[PDB]
């Protein structure tokens, strides 16, 4: 039951750890600056009632960060900016509950609108910190069409397993951890206006539980940006 | 000069010809290449990768989460859980898979095709599943003394969680994986009754595929 | 034995991607335009939306029929390149923008476009804003293909059809995506209707 | 001195095994069809039937006539290709069908095709069912080739006659085969009419 | 004189074999279990009487061995399979008898039906144990061609002698023995509904004698499937 | 380039020819070749397997 500070934070954490692509976030006229200290520090969102009817959850980042202390200050001072993002799921659910999550980062999941004749006013996508919920039926209007069966992309939400994936088995385990190497065919890019890729939480197997039993079981998620860097403010020699 | 003699087939464009070309813009100095992660060098890599596959495909609920769920629990023991023929290609529940979808644009596939079934149940559950495959030429059996006469496999899911097979001659009637209850899900008075169960197929690390043609999908 | 499962056999191969006619005399119906892209097949572009990036060379083969010696010309623009408004524009004329001039009867004309891109990869789906619009950037921006007679004018009415037979080359492909399950509506963005995962069953057995 | 006696020099050698023409503009007499088999020609049949099983590759030249610059497709479905049911059907645009534009005065076209089969050998003869239908495996099945004028339109009535040259190649035989005793009565099965072994004579001296 | 066994069954046996094509049976997501223990028996079918008027006979093999125990019982549970089929002939038949057959196993002998119009519907080509007679003249209906002068296939009978071939001289020899190393280009295939090879025996030299002889002349035909090996039911691993 | 002279014979098509044909499908990868017994190399390996001449062919 090893547990692991990071800046100023810690977080208590079934250690298997996926990277995204095996491959682990790495460094690189242009001079990019990189803060070390802080950014790295956890930064747990608020957690999430998961219940019998559930449909799911995405989050969108960067820009989920946002707020998030000197990591989302960061993002207004620097233009271009790129980062690694581990990301800890960890569900804390009792042994008489029963469920399956399936937790994974879709990058680049480019998202459909509902009316498919007009398109969404940019904050269907995306609020900062709180999730956007998917639907159990089709939905209409001018927000993302978030009806699962498809996860708002259009293609199959069973073979959604091809993304740097974990699966969370309240049977077997509560926790997740996901490493996503900063996937972009530019090296630098605008974190306000780009999303690197989306988080979002499907379960598969719904919620079960007895009357007695609490009548959620609340998901809590874990971002910590690694290897962090920007471009350079100051001017070159 | 030299002597030269113009076979049959100058001047034709055979679509699927590999001849070089003259570039349009020699001088442009492409941009160099850069390390993205998740090189695809072939598309085997695609199909060997497991996804859930919607046993439950029922005529009332294929737009929804709960054709992925295989129900248990709720319960006579003479019929069977499930039951599917397992060739991805022209089959309704392994058609559109991450390893069907892939199988569909290969006229002529062969390999083995591995399940994984996940128990989504709670931990204080128990009980037995006994998972049967017939092979090709085989009936499908009728009763579960007759599934275990065969190629079968009893699954304790109180013991462990997951339970994987490789099903050979996967190749192009078909074999046909059923389950049964060899015991009912034995569970305490504060665990639930009902359960799910996940199945997952992917390829078994074959998988030749060698005539490529057009997807019976997209119209 | 999985050799033609690789990226290049799967990938690479040409595919009719734009039927376009054009009069020789007469107004904006004399020329043909074509901005570059992956999104007009419908059957290419499940394909190419396997990948999230990719990154290859383009060999196009236009072939043009026709109802004197006739002379096509077919103008290709870089994306930073000035467009034609008019058969008679100046921008036919630019030395920057490359252009083949094929008469009729002989092989058909081909022409081979590098990567082009700003960026190190084209992107087959952009989540995110171009400020604005949703789903659009100008690093997989390939260029347009404008098409026309270079004869002045003829006595008769010629009109001619030409098909441009689009083949990617040297393919390279990065971050695997699941296909498509729902029909494509529009050319432009990724909307769509939902729709079942697989086709019903009676009974679970 | 028997270096002709081999098979590719018996076997490999080019015959016309098709003749049909197809009209430019008017249904399904627009274009023509052609399912591959060795079966057509009655000469090429009987040399086919001295061996069980055969392997080669297949090398075709198309030879075009015609009664405005004429451009023909001959488009090669593979075994699980589509099939057009009309001139203007979608198939003719499939991406997997190679098919080869020819225009009028150059060489004639060639197109090769590999062996193509599922399992080790094509079968002159199969003693056995489909379930069914007998004789009939799927097993030595070729394609189709399906040909048309790529011209929208021609103001004059245009007919034009393909005839198909079927040239084997690196031909490979097994299990010899008597020859055929009895004539041809249809080109799908091998029924026969009983005939005479040799010709009569007067007398045994 | 020797005598040679064979699993359970024993028969007594001009030691001239001749092996079809000059080669030997052998063995070979795929995997195929092979039964060494039975199949190999001899499986001695029902003689056939031979007369002066008998123009000939014909079996169609695996389907002939479709009711003969463990071998024709696999052909029902296994989808493929393959096999050898050493086959013993012997005509027995008096010094005072005079005769000559051909005994041969034409691979693929694809038949004509009578009526050349229609297509035979399936049970003129076999019946499991009991052969099937050529004629002598021209038959119609939907039945085979089975007329001799053409061995129902279209060529010369007189130029059938480039299968794998022996010849029966009751005047020199009663036996023959051939072997049959399967003849098919794919690997394996269903033993049900594809024929491999068709054992035909042609009396060219009628049957004669005298008065006080046998009417007749029974001939024997035995069968031995060697190296049979059909598909696994099992799962792989 | 370099310069070339096209020879009477160019652009004809002689039906017995042995030119390399440009293929349909390259990227098609073919079954590999099988054992199969008899093969076929030679035609006088066919007209040197003995068979029964009809001498008593008359009329009847």
């Amino acid at each position: 039951v090893r547990s692991m500070t990071l800046g100023n934070s810690t977080i208590t954490t079934s250690a298997n750890v996926v990277v995204g692509y095996g491959e682990w976030p790495s460094y690189l006229e242009d001079q990019p600056t990189q803060p070390d200290v802080a950014t790295c520090r956890f930064y747990t969102l608020e957690s999430v009632q998961w219940e019998k009817t559930s449909p799911g959850w995405w989050w969108k980042f960067p820009e989920a960060l946002k707020n998030m202390g000197l990591f989302g200050q960061n993002m207004h001072y620097h233009y271009l900016g790129r980062a690694g993002y581990t990301i800890h799921v960890q569900c804390n659910a009792s042994k008489f509950h029963q469920g399956c999550l399936l937790v994974v980062c879709v990058p680049e999941a480019e998202m459909g609108c509902a009316d498919t004749d007009t398109t969404f006013p940019a904050t269907e996508l995306t609020t900062e910190d709180t999730p956007h919920v998917f639907t159990s039926d089709s939905i209409t209007g001018k927000k993302v069409q978030a009806a699962v069966c498809n996860a708002g992309m259009g293609v199959g939400v069973g073979n959604l397993t091809i993304f740097p994936h974990q699966w969370i088995n309240l049977r077997t385990n509560n926790s997740a951890t996901i490493v996503i190497p900063y996937i972009n065919s530019v090296p630098m890019d605008n974190m306000f206006r780009h999303y690197n890729f989306t988080l979002m939480i499907i379960p598969f197997a719904p919620l079960n539980f007895t009357d007695g039993a609490t009548a959620y079981v609340p998901i809590t998620v874990t971002i910590a940006p690694m290897y962090a860097e920007y471009n350079g403010l100051r001017l070159a020699s | 000069g030299v002597p030269v003699l113009n076979t049959p087939g100058s001047n034709q464009f055979l679509t699927s010809d590999d001849y070089q070309s003259p570039s349009a813009m020699p001088q442009f100095d492409e941009t160099p290449e850069m390390h993205i992660p998740g090189e695809v060098r072939n598309l085997m890599e695609i199909a060997e990768v497991d996804s859930v596959v919607p046993v439950n495909n029922v005529t009332g609920k294929t737009k929804s989460m709960d054709a992925y769920q295989i129900p248990v629990g709720t319960t006579d023991k003479t019929k069977p859980i499930f039951s599917f023929q397992m060739d991805p290609g022209y089959s309704s529940v392994l058609k559109r898979t991450l390893l069907g979808e892939m199988l569909n644009y290969y006229a002529h596939w062969s390999g083995s095709v591995k399940l994984t079934f996940l128990f989504c149940g709670s931990a204080m559950a128990t009980g037995k599943l006994l998972i049967s495959y017939s092979p090709p030429g085989a009936s499908v059996p009728t009763s579960r003394k007759d599934a275990m006469l065969g190629t079968h496999i009893v699954w304790d899911i109180g013991l462990q969680s997951s339970c994987v097979l490789c099903v050979p001659w996967i190749s192009q009637s078909a074999g046909y994986i059923t389950c049964w209850y060899q015991t009912n899900i034995v569970v305490p008075p504060g665990a639930p009754t009902s359960c799910d169960v996940l199945c997952f197929a992917s390829a078994c690390n074959d998988f030749s595929v060698r005539l490529l043609r057009d997807t019976p999908f997209m119209a | 034995s999985r050799s033609e499962s690789t990226i290049e056999n799967f990938m690479g191969r040409a595919a009719c991607v734009f039927m376009d006619q054009y009069k020789i005399n007469g107004s904006t119906d004399r020329f043909a335009v074509w901005t570059i892209n992956i999104r007009e097949m419908a059957q290419l572009r499940r394909k190419c939306e396997m990948f999230t990036y990719m990154r290859f060379d383009i060999e196009m083969t236009m072939v043009i029929t026709s109802c004197p010696v006739l002379t096509h010309q077919i103008m290709y623009v870089p994306p930073g390149g000035p467009i034609p408004a008019k058969v008679d524009g100046y921008e036919w004329q630019t030395s920057t923008n490359p252009s083949v001039f094929w008469t009729e009867g002989n092989a058909p004309p081909r022409i081979s476009i590098p990567f082009i891109s700003v960026g190190n990869a084209y992107s087959s789906f952009y989540d995110g804003w171009s400020h604005g619009t949703y789903g659009y950037t100008t690093l997989n921006a390939m260029g347009k293909l404008y098409i026309r007679h270079v004869n002045r004018s003829s006595p008769h009415q010629i009109t001619s059809t030409i098909r441009v037979y689009f083949k990617p080359k040297h393919i390279k492909a990065w971050v695997p995506r699941p296909p498509r399950l729902c029909p494509y509506i529009n050319k432009r963005d990724v909307n769509f209707v939902v729709t079942e995962i697989t086709d019903s069953r009676t009974s679970i057995t």
